[PDB]
């Protein structure tokens, strides 16, 4: 993937459904996001690679 | 997640500053003068907001 202003090397799926929703990522605790956010609408929850 | 993050909050049992607003004088049919407090002189320094 390549979105807004974030890089990144990722696996989307469609996972359920944990975050904000209004902002457009979830991280965990860490630089990382894992990682939905953004496809419209949905929950592309990301994952390394 | 939970975790420490360092950002703007206001601390822990602060009073803060109270501000009311009030009808106005009036009789039974009429407003007449407004009633206030004395906010407007009281400036304050923005500071971090
Ligand atoms: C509970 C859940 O996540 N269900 C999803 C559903 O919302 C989605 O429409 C479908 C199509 O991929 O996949 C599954």
């Amino acid at each position: 993937y390549s979105l807004y202003g974030v890089s990144g090397r990722g696996v989307f799926q469609n996972c359920t459904a944990v975050g904000v929703r209004q902002q457009r990522f979830v991280y965990d605790a860490y630089q990382n996001l894992v990682g939905y956010y953004s496809d419209d609408g949905n929950y592309y929850c990301l994952r390394a690679c | 997640i939970t975790i420490t993050y360092q950002g703007l909050f206001p601390y822990q049992g602060d009073h803060g500053d109270m501000y009311v607003y009030s009808a106005g004088h009036a009789t039974g049919t009429t407003p007449q003068k407004l009633f206030v407090a004395n906010y407007s002189q009281d400036v304050k320094q923005f500071a971090n907001g």
